[PDB]
RNA sequence: CCCGCAGAAGAAGCACCGGCUAACUCCGUGCCAGCAGCCGCGGUAAUACGGAGGGUGCAAGCGUUAAUCGGAAUUACUGGGC
RNA sequence: GGCCGCAAGGUUAAAACUCAAAUGAAUUGACGGGGGCCCGCACAAGCGGUGGAGCAUGUGGUUUAAUUCGAUGCAACGCGAAGAACCUUACCUGGUCUUGACAUCCACGGAAGUUUUCAGAGAUGAGAAUGUGCCUUCGGGAACCGUGAGACAGGUGCUGCAU
RNA sequence: AGGGCUACACACGUGCUACAAUGGCGCAUACAAAGAGAAGCGACCUCGCGAGAGCAAGCGGACCUCAUAAAGUGCGUCGUAGUCCGGAUUGGAGUCUGCAACUCGACUCCAUGAAGUCGGAAUCGCUAGUAAUCGUGGAUCAGAAUGCCACGGUGAAUACGU
RNA sequence: CUUACCACUUUGUGAUUCAUGACUGGGGUGAAGUCGUAACAAGGUAACCGUAGGGGAACCUGCGGUUGGAUCACCUCCUUA
RNA sequence: UAAGGAGGUAUUAAAUGUGGGAAUUC
RNA sequence: GCGGGGUGGAGCAGCCUGGUAGCUCGUCGGGCUCAUAACCCGAAGGUCGUCGGUUCAAAUCCGGCCCCCGCAACCA
RNA sequence: CCGACUUACCAACCCGAUGCAAACUGCGAAUACCGGAGAAUGUUAUCACGGGAGACACACGGCGGGUGCUAACGUCCGUC
RNA sequence: AGCCAGGAUGUUGGCUUAGAAGCAGCCAUCAUUUAAAGAAAGCGUAAUAGCUCACUGGUCGAGUCGGCCUGCGCGGAAGAU
RNA sequence: CCUCCUAAAGAGUAACGGAGGAGCACGAAGGUUGGCUAAUCCUGGUCGGACAUCAGGAGGUUAGUGCAAUGGCAUAAGCCA
RNA sequence: GCUCAACGGAUAAAAGGUACUCCGGGGAUAACAGGCUGAUACCGCCCAAGAGUUCAUAUCGACGGCGGUGUUUGGCACCUCGAUGUCGGCUCAUCACAUCCUGGGGCUGAAGUAGGUCCCAAGGGUAUGGCUGUUCGCCAUUUAAAGUGGUACGCGAGCUGG
């Protein structure tokens, strides 16, 4: 499925609002790779931290093996910087998750072969 | 199917990281590959091409 | 048990070194790998991880685990409290 | 589980598992939509503004080959910058050099120079005239230009959370 | 060497200029302080509508130059309008610095003549020669201030009280 | 040979203990989630205890009790020395 | 000046803040 | 078979009776705050399920088609 | 602001050719219907007025049709 | 009709294919040797191969071929005393 | 109740057959006299545009009829006075 | 002066229940079975895109077409309403063949074993239980096989009565 579109969906994790905010970043950086690359991106669905960042974001990719080339980044992502979110300025690490999955076909619907049922009248 | 992926897909959290962004020592590693950077700048605006061709070469 | 023969010739390892607890530095590592009896150690300048040099303690043994008592006046008779 | 109760429940009374603490009193602070007393354009009493408009200027964001880098609650934002056409400039594109633009040392040459020519966007490369001096045991040497090495130079590269 | 640092759907901070009559314009005419100056300040005179140009004094300055302060005052006009308010933007023609003003300088002349008619929620400074307003100079600097630093002119209101 | 006693063995019904069981109750734990903010200050309605009712949840309310609750300044008037 | 008694004072509103912190010690 | 519905992102109005789309939340911009919520001041967003007809003109009236609801579906 | 090219392509009107129609007709029968004339034939077979009714569940067959499945010994019309 | 000869060459036409030789296709589909021999009509081989065959010659010596209109028949054609 | 088809070229003709309308309107929308002729498209033209009003051309009732359908309507039954 | 609109208008004035029911009638008219039909149902055949590595037809077979049976659900309302008792079971059956087993054959993508598919063949044979009133069906365990149907969905003047 490497020539495919694919569907990039991005989670906050331990970092909490922290994690959020580098969800955020990780959503703007995979933006700016795929105008980068000529890819057309769009965000089919999006659910905004309160405090800041996103929770999570759902985006499609469409180009010319999309899913090849963005099929490596799926796991998570370890971010160690001073927290903004932490009033002594202290050093918190954050994780952010990216899994990429392809777009699949839509099935073709099959009618149900009368050769494969039986029907008893009773 | 969708089960069995949620089900492999790794917990959000600590021992789970496949690249390292660190900002004070300014050094993103990608633990996979071995390849690292010291523009997270660059990286952050979408210098992604180097970690993704390297896990790609490597396969 | 004794006498004679030959040549240093055949004979040293184990644990530990952050505090408790005798014994410290370099390199690797970078909350990873790992350590850990307790407190804890490791997130890129580690006497605490691993190797090395040095050192400390024991020794044909040295450590770990299991077990009992001690320390535990922590069931207090000796010998405690409300 | 037992006993008691109409019930609600009472009474008696564990274990597994988990932690390296839980706790009492007092001490120094900090805090209180606790108290008291003072003060400050803090209110109050006024005057003039900002937020609307156009322009300037900084920022963010976006864009870009680059839009160099920093500041970014009060205490960043006409801030470093008491002044970016070139230079500055640290950025980008392209063209170029590798002991080197900037030093010391060694060797080797050539005074220093000055004037030109050509080619190139320029860096620069090639050539042609012209001076060949100053200290000076005719041993010279060194003001200065090159060439050849290698110790080195060089970096406004990272860490203001080592200073 | 050329380009960028000057980009531009947009958001914010700090500024300048206004929305007029306590004013605009025209003529005339008073009163400062502080400071800079030698690859500098540059008088005068002549030319140019002008920015400026040519020639050329003086001054390392209480001496010469920058360099008439402006608000003010007197007279006249405008008579309330998007105006004789506003001066953004744009076209044409120029000057100067600088090798070189296309990207991307300032200034001048002619034309043009935008928003703006006192600004929501909110918010700022100031207690006296202060606020407000009016000019002047300096550094940085070849050229390039509404920014900064400084200097004078006029010159208030209010403070019951905690 | 017979009787008595008696082992194996058989039947029925209980007790106890161990393991197991669809489902179900609560408990402990957690480097981030969701809903609030109940306590610690008078924690913004003092808190807590017994009991009862109510409520997503911490909880709320009633009745009685405890202090293991903070504050207690200031102005005016009158009287006495 | 001291003592006692009475009356008035008073904010309606005000939820929240994750996860990496001691060299200064013979 | 008989009735209803389908309208900014969500929930509801507007239809009847043709001329015109409203409310609440939500979204966006600016405030307040150290910051978020709350709060305050502003904005934006639906050509009305889908086609067709009728009309000068249709969210509205009519007819299909799709989806959703109700009822009914009996004696047998 | 103008606009330039090209077409997997789709195509109104118009022109040429080909069909279709219960609710289409620039055409159009056979029959049937109305009226007039004439002969022959018919026990007036016709009409009017009066007395007495019955009947108003039809069936099949033919032809022309609606409906149904160009089903029904189906159902509903027209006509013998 | 049989029957006897034949039934060649470039050349396996190339591509795509895993292989593709007439015979998976795609894809061209020609000229030469001539009596004639298809870049193949069928069978066949994993592919070839092989087997035919179309074409053509030679012996035997009268018909032979396959459409059109039409009459009558045949199959299709299974049920319960 | 009205219009068309079924309905078989006179009238009439059924079905829970196929399609639509009516339960009004108008003192002018009636009477008469005089006059007039449509839809639609094209070209040109201030705002003005796909579509307003004006001018010309093509066309010839493809319009119109107060309201369904049918039959009519230019001598108009349509439009104006 | 009437939406007397059930529009030739019963009255000025009117809804339901009956499984507690009753009378007069109707096979003029439904429920069962028969009849006509055959949409549907079941069983065949025609064409051959394709599947089957190649290869339409070993086995299947799309888009379409033509039949048979009566055999389901129906249509109709011809018989019966002065009465043709009904699901399943039980007992007892009888016939058809569109054959489940045993018999005979053709082709096979048939090595053998074991199958597939079609043709001929009706002599004989062709389960017991769990659940349910069940038919049906699922399940357990057998068997060479546990056939498909007609017979008023055979059979209550034979039984049962869930
Ligand atoms: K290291
Ligand atoms: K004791
Ligand atoms: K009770
Ligand atoms: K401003
Ligand atoms: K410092
Ligand atoms: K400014
Ligand atoms: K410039
Ligand atoms: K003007
Ligand atoms: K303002
Ligand atoms: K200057
Ligand atoms: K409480
Ligand atoms: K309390
Ligand atoms: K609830
Ligand atoms: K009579
Ligand atoms: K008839
Ligand atoms: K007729
Ligand atoms: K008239
Ligand atoms: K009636
Ligand atoms: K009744
Ligand atoms: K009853
Ligand atoms: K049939
Ligand atoms: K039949
Ligand atoms: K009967
Ligand atoms: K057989
Ligand atoms: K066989
Ligand atoms: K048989
Ligand atoms: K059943
Ligand atoms: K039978
Ligand atoms: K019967
Ligand atoms: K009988
Ligand atoms: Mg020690
Ligand atoms: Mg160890
Ligand atoms: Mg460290
Ligand atoms: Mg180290
Ligand atoms: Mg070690
Ligand atoms: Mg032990
Ligand atoms: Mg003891
Ligand atoms: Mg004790
Ligand atoms: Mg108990
Ligand atoms: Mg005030
Ligand atoms: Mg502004
Ligand atoms: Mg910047
Ligand atoms: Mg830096
Ligand atoms: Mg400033
Ligand atoms: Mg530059
Ligand atoms: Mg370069
Ligand atoms: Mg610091
Ligand atoms: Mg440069
Ligand atoms: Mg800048
Ligand atoms: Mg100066
Ligand atoms: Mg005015
Ligand atoms: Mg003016
Ligand atoms: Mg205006
Ligand atoms: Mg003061
Ligand atoms: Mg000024
Ligand atoms: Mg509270
Ligand atoms: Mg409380
Ligand atoms: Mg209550
Ligand atoms: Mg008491
Ligand atoms: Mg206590
Ligand atoms: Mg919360
Ligand atoms: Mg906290
Ligand atoms: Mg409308
Ligand atoms: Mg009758
Ligand atoms: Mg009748
Ligand atoms: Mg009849
Ligand atoms: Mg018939
Ligand atoms: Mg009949
Ligand atoms: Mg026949
Ligand atoms: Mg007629
Ligand atoms: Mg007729
Ligand atoms: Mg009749
Ligand atoms: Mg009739
Ligand atoms: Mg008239
Ligand atoms: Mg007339
Ligand atoms: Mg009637
Ligand atoms: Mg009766
Ligand atoms: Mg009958
Ligand atoms: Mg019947
Ligand atoms: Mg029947
Ligand atoms: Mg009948
Ligand atoms: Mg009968
Ligand atoms: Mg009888
Ligand atoms: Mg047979
Ligand atoms: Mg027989
Ligand atoms: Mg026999
Ligand atoms: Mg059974
Ligand atoms: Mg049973
Ligand atoms: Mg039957
Ligand atoms: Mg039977
Ligand atoms: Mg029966
Ligand atoms: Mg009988
Ligand atoms: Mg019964």
């Amino acid at each position: 499925y490497d020539s495919a579109d694919c569907y990039l969906d991005i989670q906050a994790g331990s970092g909490g609002t922290e994690a959020q905010d580098w969800a955020s970043m990780l959503e703007r950086m995979y933006l700016r790779w795929a105008e980068s690359r000529g890819f057309k991106t769009e965000i089919i669905k999006e659910s905004e931290g309160e405090v800041a960042g996103i929770k999570s974001v759902t985006i499609k990719i469409s180009g010319d093996y999309a899913y090849g080339w963005l099929r490596t980044e799926t796991g998570v992502h370890r971010l160690v910087r001073k927290s903004p979110f932490d009033s002594g300025g202290r050093r918190h690490t954050s994780f952010s998750s990216a899994f990429v999955y392809p777009e699949v076909d839509d099935d073709i619907d099959i009618e149900i072969n009368p050769a494969d049922l039986r029907i008893d009248v009773y | 199917e969708k089960q069995a992926m949620e089900d492999n897909k790794s917990d959000i959290g600590w021992g789970s990281q496949i690249r390292s962004y660190v900002l004070d020592d300014s050094r993103i590693k990608d633990l996979r590959t071995g390849v690292e950077t010291r523009n997270t700048q660059a990286v952050l605006d979408g210098s992604l091409d180097q970690f993704i061709e390297a896990s790609l070469k490597a396969g």
